[PDB]
Protein backbone atom coordinates (compact mmCIF):
# COMPACT_ATOMS: atom_id res chain seq x y z
CA UNK A 1 0.00 0.00 0.00
CA UNK A 2 2.81 2.66 1.45
CA UNK A 3 4.41 3.86 -2.10
CA UNK A 4 7.91 3.34 -1.86
CA UNK A 5 11.01 2.56 -4.32
CA UNK A 6 9.81 5.81 -5.93
CA UNK A 7 12.57 8.30 -5.88
CA UNK A 8 10.94 11.85 -5.73
CA UNK A 9 13.35 13.28 -7.44
CA UNK A 10 14.06 10.80 -10.45
CA UNK A 11 11.55 8.33 -10.86
CA UNK A 12 8.75 10.68 -9.94
CA UNK A 13 10.21 13.68 -11.93
CA UNK A 14 11.04 11.02 -14.80
CA UNK A 15 14.70 11.74 -14.61
CA UNK A 16 16.75 8.41 -14.13
CA UNK A 17 20.47 8.58 -12.66
CA UNK A 18 23.67 8.29 -13.85
CA UNK A 19 24.42 4.35 -14.05
CA UNK A 20 21.27 2.79 -13.46
CA UNK A 21 20.60 1.55 -16.84
CA UNK A 22 23.54 -0.52 -16.45
CA UNK A 23 21.72 -2.04 -13.38
CA UNK A 24 18.45 -2.43 -16.42
CA UNK A 25 20.41 -3.63 -18.80
CA UNK A 26 21.77 -6.22 -17.09
CA UNK A 27 17.89 -8.15 -16.69
CA UNK A 28 18.09 -8.18 -20.91
CA UNK A 29 21.65 -9.34 -22.13
CA UNK B 1 36.14 15.33 10.58
CA UNK B 2 32.68 15.78 11.68
CA UNK B 3 30.59 19.07 11.84
CA UNK B 4 28.92 19.44 15.13
CA UNK B 5 25.36 18.59 15.08
CA UNK B 6 22.82 20.31 17.83
CA UNK B 7 23.84 19.02 21.52
CA UNK B 8 20.15 17.95 22.32
CA UNK B 9 21.23 14.53 20.52
CA UNK B 10 24.38 14.50 22.02
CA UNK C 1 32.93 1.56 -1.33
CA UNK C 2 35.92 0.61 -3.59
CA UNK C 3 35.55 1.60 -7.09
CA UNK C 4 32.53 3.24 -6.79
CA UNK C 5 31.40 6.45 -7.20
CA UNK C 6 29.46 9.65 -5.88
CA UNK C 7 26.28 9.56 -5.77
CA UNK C 8 23.76 11.78 -6.83
CA UNK C 9 21.55 13.84 -4.73
CA UNK C 10 18.30 12.31 -3.63
CA UNK C 11 20.34 9.22 -5.07
CA UNK C 12 18.95 6.51 -2.11
CA UNK C 13 16.51 8.55 -0.14
CA UNK C 14 16.17 5.19 1.99
CA UNK C 15 19.99 5.20 2.67
CA UNK C 16 20.17 5.73 7.07
CA UNK C 17 23.80 6.45 8.81
CA UNK C 18 24.45 5.34 12.16
CA UNK C 19 26.38 7.72 14.19
CA UNK C 20 27.79 7.45 17.33
CA UNK C 21 27.45 9.81 20.66
CA UNK C 22 30.60 9.22 21.76
CA UNK C 23 33.17 9.19 20.52
CA UNK C 24 31.13 10.77 17.44
CA UNK C 25 31.97 8.16 14.66
CA UNK C 26 29.96 6.22 11.88
CA UNK C 27 29.23 2.75 12.58
CA UNK C 28 27.30 1.80 9.66
CA UNK C 29 24.99 2.16 7.05
CA UNK C 30 21.27 1.17 7.10
CA UNK C 31 17.95 1.76 5.72
CA UNK C 32 14.55 3.03 5.81
CA UNK C 33 11.25 0.90 5.40
CA UNK C 34 9.37 3.35 6.82
CA UNK C 35 8.26 6.11 8.58
CA UNK C 36 9.34 4.64 11.65
CA UNK C 37 11.41 1.18 11.25
CA UNK C 38 15.08 1.19 9.95
CA UNK C 39 17.27 -1.86 8.64
CA UNK C 40 20.31 -2.66 9.36
CA UNK C 41 22.89 -5.48 9.67
CA UNK C 42 22.96 -7.47 13.50
CA UNK C 43 26.66 -7.43 13.67
CA UNK C 44 26.65 -3.45 13.72
CA UNK C 45 25.15 -3.08 16.86
CA UNK C 46 26.50 -6.37 18.83
CA UNK C 47 29.61 -8.47 18.08
CA UNK C 48 30.94 -10.05 21.28
CA UNK C 49 34.15 -11.22 19.59
CA UNK C 50 35.11 -7.42 19.85
CA UNK C 51 33.23 -6.49 22.57
CA UNK C 52 31.00 -4.62 20.52
CA UNK C 53 27.51 -4.25 22.28
CA UNK C 54 25.26 -1.11 21.84
CA UNK C 55 22.39 -0.68 23.20
CA UNK C 56 19.70 2.18 22.24
CA UNK C 57 21.65 4.93 24.05
CA UNK C 58 24.21 4.87 22.22
CA UNK C 59 23.57 6.06 18.84
CA UNK C 60 22.12 8.16 16.87
CA UNK C 61 19.91 8.09 13.26
CA UNK C 62 20.81 10.10 10.46
CA UNK C 63 18.28 10.14 7.54
CA UNK C 64 18.30 12.34 4.16
CA UNK C 65 22.41 12.89 4.07
CA UNK C 66 24.38 13.14 1.27
CA UNK C 67 28.41 14.47 2.76
CA UNK C 68 29.79 12.52 5.06
CA UNK C 69 30.96 14.99 8.03
CA UNK C 70 28.68 18.07 7.16
CA UNK C 71 25.75 18.76 9.32
CA UNK C 72 23.29 19.15 6.68
CA UNK C 73 20.95 21.75 8.99
CA UNK C 74 18.21 22.33 5.86
CA UNK C 75 18.03 18.49 4.50
CA UNK C 76 19.05 15.68 6.96
CA UNK C 77 16.76 14.40 9.73
CA UNK C 78 18.41 13.23 13.44
CA UNK C 79 16.66 10.56 14.96
CA UNK C 80 16.79 8.73 18.63
CA UNK C 81 16.03 4.85 18.99
CA UNK C 82 13.44 3.59 20.92
CA UNK C 83 14.31 -0.04 20.85
CA UNK C 84 16.45 -2.62 18.72
CA UNK C 85 15.55 -6.09 17.37
CA UNK C 86 18.61 -8.56 16.91
CA UNK C 87 17.55 -12.00 15.20
CA UNK C 88 17.44 -14.42 17.83
CA UNK C 89 19.29 -17.07 15.97
CA UNK C 90 22.06 -14.18 14.91
CA UNK C 91 25.28 -16.44 14.48
CA UNK C 92 28.35 -14.21 15.34
CA UNK C 93 30.53 -16.76 16.67
CA UNK C 94 30.71 -18.69 13.00
CA UNK C 95 29.26 -17.03 10.08
CA UNK C 96 27.31 -14.24 11.14
CA UNK C 97 24.01 -16.41 9.69
CA UNK C 98 20.96 -14.00 10.14
CA UNK C 99 22.47 -10.95 10.07
CA UNK C 100 19.50 -8.71 10.16
CA UNK C 101 18.92 -6.34 12.75
CA UNK C 102 15.54 -4.31 12.90
CA UNK C 103 15.55 -0.58 14.98
CA UNK C 104 12.91 1.45 15.64
CA UNK C 105 12.50 5.27 15.89
CA UNK C 106 10.94 7.05 18.79
CA UNK C 107 9.45 9.58 16.52
CA UNK C 108 8.20 9.01 12.65
CA UNK C 109 10.27 10.48 10.64
CA UNK C 110 8.95 13.25 7.72
CA UNK C 111 8.91 11.68 3.89
CA UNK C 112 10.87 14.21 1.89
CA UNK C 113 12.62 14.88 -1.58
CA UNK C 114 15.52 13.15 0.46
CA UNK C 115 14.01 11.10 3.04
CA UNK C 116 11.99 8.51 1.47
CA UNK C 117 11.18 4.47 2.03
CA UNK C 118 12.59 1.57 -0.34
CA UNK C 119 10.33 -1.51 -0.73
CA UNK C 120 10.83 -5.08 0.44
CA UNK C 121 10.83 -7.56 -1.83
CA UNK C 122 7.61 -10.39 -2.18
CA UNK C 123 7.95 -13.93 -3.63
CA UNK C 124 7.14 -13.07 -7.18
CA UNK C 125 9.84 -9.85 -7.30
CA UNK C 126 12.50 -12.10 -4.96
CA UNK C 127 12.05 -15.00 -7.30
CA UNK C 128 12.71 -12.87 -11.22
CA UNK C 129 15.38 -10.04 -9.76
CA UNK C 130 18.17 -12.65 -7.92
CA UNK C 131 19.59 -14.46 -10.53
CA UNK C 132 22.73 -14.67 -11.14
CA UNK C 133 23.98 -12.10 -13.56
CA UNK C 134 22.10 -9.59 -12.64
CA UNK C 135 23.40 -6.80 -11.11
CA UNK C 136 22.44 -4.68 -7.81
CA UNK C 137 23.59 -1.38 -6.60
CA UNK C 138 25.33 -0.89 -3.31
CA UNK C 139 25.75 2.61 -1.36
CA UNK C 140 27.59 4.12 1.86
CA UNK C 141 30.78 6.24 3.12
CA UNK C 142 32.91 3.60 3.83
CA UNK C 143 36.61 3.08 3.16
CA UNK C 144 37.21 3.33 0.15
CA UNK C 145 40.20 1.13 -0.40
CA UNK C 146 41.27 -1.79 1.77
CA UNK C 147 44.27 -0.30 2.79
CA UNK C 148 46.10 2.83 2.61
CA UNK C 149 49.16 5.29 3.31
CA UNK C 150 48.53 6.99 6.55
CA UNK C 151 47.97 10.65 6.77
CA UNK C 152 48.54 10.43 3.07
CA UNK C 153 45.23 10.92 1.56
CA UNK C 154 41.69 10.03 3.48
CA UNK C 155 40.44 6.53 3.29
CA UNK C 156 36.70 8.35 3.51
CA UNK C 157 34.69 9.35 1.16
CA UNK C 158 32.97 13.20 1.45
CA UNK C 159 30.05 12.47 0.00
CA UNK C 160 27.42 9.17 -0.57
CA UNK C 161 29.44 6.50 -2.88
CA UNK C 162 27.62 4.42 -5.19
CA UNK C 163 28.55 0.59 -6.60
CA UNK C 164 26.89 -1.39 -9.28
CA UNK C 165 27.58 -5.44 -8.89
CA UNK C 166 26.53 -8.29 -10.62
CA UNK C 167 25.12 -11.30 -8.70
CA UNK C 168 27.23 -14.43 -8.45
CA UNK C 169 26.31 -18.21 -8.88
CA UNK C 170 26.46 -19.90 -5.77
CA UNK C 171 28.62 -22.56 -6.61
CA UNK C 172 31.10 -20.17 -7.26
CA UNK C 173 30.66 -18.45 -3.94
CA UNK C 174 30.93 -21.27 -1.91
CA UNK C 175 33.97 -22.41 -3.61
CA UNK C 176 35.73 -19.16 -2.83
CA UNK C 177 35.44 -18.90 1.11
CA UNK C 178 36.58 -21.51 3.99
CA UNK C 179 33.62 -20.13 5.46
CA UNK C 180 30.49 -21.58 5.75
CA UNK C 181 27.84 -20.07 3.72
CA UNK C 182 24.28 -20.68 4.44
CA UNK C 183 21.07 -20.10 2.23
CA UNK C 184 20.91 -16.80 4.32
CA UNK C 185 23.04 -15.47 2.28
CA UNK C 186 23.84 -14.23 -1.12
CA UNK C 187 27.05 -13.05 -2.91
CA UNK C 188 27.91 -10.11 -5.75
CA UNK C 189 30.93 -8.84 -7.46
CA UNK C 190 32.92 -8.67 -10.35
CA UNK C 191 35.16 -11.90 -11.53
CA UNK C 192 38.79 -11.75 -12.29
CA UNK C 193 38.30 -12.24 -15.74
CA UNK C 194 35.67 -9.81 -15.62
CA UNK C 195 37.42 -6.67 -16.47
CA UNK C 196 35.89 -4.29 -13.28
CA UNK C 197 35.68 -3.95 -9.77
CA UNK C 198 34.35 -2.82 -6.92
CA UNK C 199 32.95 -3.66 -3.42
CA UNK C 200 31.40 -2.25 -0.28
CA UNK C 201 33.77 -1.94 2.22
CA UNK C 202 34.36 -1.19 6.22
CA UNK C 203 31.65 1.36 6.57
CA UNK C 204 29.52 0.18 4.42
CA UNK C 205 28.08 -2.75 6.49
CA UNK C 206 24.46 -2.53 7.51
CA UNK C 207 23.99 -0.54 4.02
CA UNK C 208 21.42 -1.97 1.48
CA UNK C 209 21.84 -3.81 -1.40
CA UNK C 210 19.01 -2.89 -3.98
CA UNK C 211 17.29 -3.72 -7.22
CA UNK C 212 15.06 -1.99 -9.87
CA UNK C 213 12.07 -3.17 -10.91
CA UNK C 214 11.92 -2.48 -14.54
CA UNK C 215 8.09 -3.55 -14.60
CA UNK C 216 6.59 -1.29 -11.41
CA UNK C 217 9.60 1.17 -11.73
CA UNK C 218 10.18 0.61 -8.48
CA UNK C 219 13.21 0.11 -5.79
CA UNK C 220 13.31 -2.99 -3.89
CA UNK C 221 16.07 -3.80 -1.05
CA UNK C 222 17.46 -7.59 -1.80
CA UNK C 223 20.05 -7.75 0.51
CA UNK C 224 22.08 -5.84 3.18
CA UNK C 225 25.99 -5.12 3.17
CA UNK C 226 27.18 -8.29 5.49
CA UNK C 227 30.36 -9.41 5.09
CA UNK C 228 33.74 -10.64 3.40
CA UNK C 229 37.33 -10.78 2.99
CA UNK C 230 38.87 -7.54 2.94
CA UNK C 231 38.12 -5.19 0.10
CA UNK C 232 38.14 -5.57 -3.72
CA UNK C 233 40.37 -8.70 -3.65
CA UNK C 234 40.65 -10.90 -6.64
CA UNK C 235 38.50 -13.81 -6.70
CA UNK C 236 37.01 -13.39 -3.66
CA UNK C 237 33.23 -11.65 -3.60
CA UNK C 238 31.08 -10.01 -0.81
CA UNK C 239 28.21 -11.46 0.96
CA UNK C 240 24.70 -9.78 1.37
CA UNK C 241 22.05 -10.70 3.93
CA UNK C 242 19.31 -12.60 2.10
CA UNK C 243 16.28 -9.99 2.91
CA UNK C 244 13.63 -12.22 1.43
CA UNK C 245 13.93 -15.10 3.22
CA UNK C 246 14.34 -13.59 6.97
CA UNK C 247 11.16 -11.42 5.73
CA UNK C 248 9.05 -13.36 8.08
CA UNK C 249 11.09 -12.25 11.24
CA UNK C 250 10.73 -8.88 10.11
CA UNK C 251 7.02 -9.22 9.56
CA UNK C 252 6.75 -10.63 12.81
CA UNK C 253 8.67 -8.04 14.46
CA UNK C 254 7.36 -4.91 13.20
CA UNK C 255 3.54 -6.32 13.56
CA UNK C 256 1.30 -3.67 11.23
CA UNK C 257 -1.53 -5.01 12.25
C1 LIG D 1 32.62 -14.05 8.60
C2 LIG D 1 33.37 -12.74 8.71
C3 LIG D 1 34.47 -12.73 7.72
N1 LIG D 1 35.29 -11.55 7.79
C4 LIG D 1 35.41 -10.95 8.95
C5 LIG D 1 34.71 -11.34 10.14
C6 LIG D 1 34.84 -10.64 11.33
C7 LIG D 1 35.64 -9.49 11.34
C8 LIG D 1 36.35 -9.08 10.20
C9 LIG D 1 36.29 -9.84 9.06
S1 LIG D 1 37.06 -9.20 7.59
O1 LIG D 1 38.01 -8.29 8.20
O2 LIG D 1 37.43 -10.32 6.76
N2 LIG D 1 35.96 -8.29 6.67
C10 LIG D 1 35.04 -7.33 7.27
C11 LIG D 1 34.69 -6.23 6.30
C12 LIG D 1 34.59 -6.77 4.92
C13 LIG D 1 34.00 -5.66 4.04
N3 LIG D 1 33.87 -6.09 2.65
C14 LIG D 1 32.65 -6.32 2.15
N4 LIG D 1 31.57 -6.19 2.97
N5 LIG D 1 32.54 -6.83 0.91
C15 LIG D 1 33.77 -8.02 7.74
O3 LIG D 1 33.22 -8.88 7.10
N6 LIG D 1 33.16 -7.45 8.82
C16 LIG D 1 31.92 -7.99 9.28
C17 LIG D 1 31.96 -8.09 10.77
C18 LIG D 1 32.41 -6.81 11.46
C19 LIG D 1 32.54 -7.03 12.95
C20 LIG D 1 33.74 -6.38 10.95
C21 LIG D 1 33.69 -6.24 9.43
C22 LIG D 1 32.91 -5.00 8.97
O4 LIG D 1 33.12 -4.00 9.63
O5 LIG D 1 32.65 -4.92 7.79
C23 LIG D 1 33.93 -12.58 10.08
Amino acid sequence: EADCGLRPLFEKKSLEDKTERELLESYID
Amino acid sequence: DFEEIPEEYL
Amino acid sequence: IVEGSDAEIGMSPWQVMLFRKSPQELLCGASLISDRWVLTAAHCLLYPPWDKNFTENDLLVRIGKHSRTRYERNIEKISMLEKIYIHPRYNWRENLDRDIALMKLKKPVAFSDYIHPVCLPDRETAASLLQAGYKGRVTGWGNLKETWTANVGKGQPSVLQVVNLPIVERPVCKDSTRIRITDNMFCAGYKPDEGKRGDACEGDSGGPFVMKSPFNNRWYQMGIVSWGEGCDRDGKYGFYTHVFRLKKWIQKVIDQF
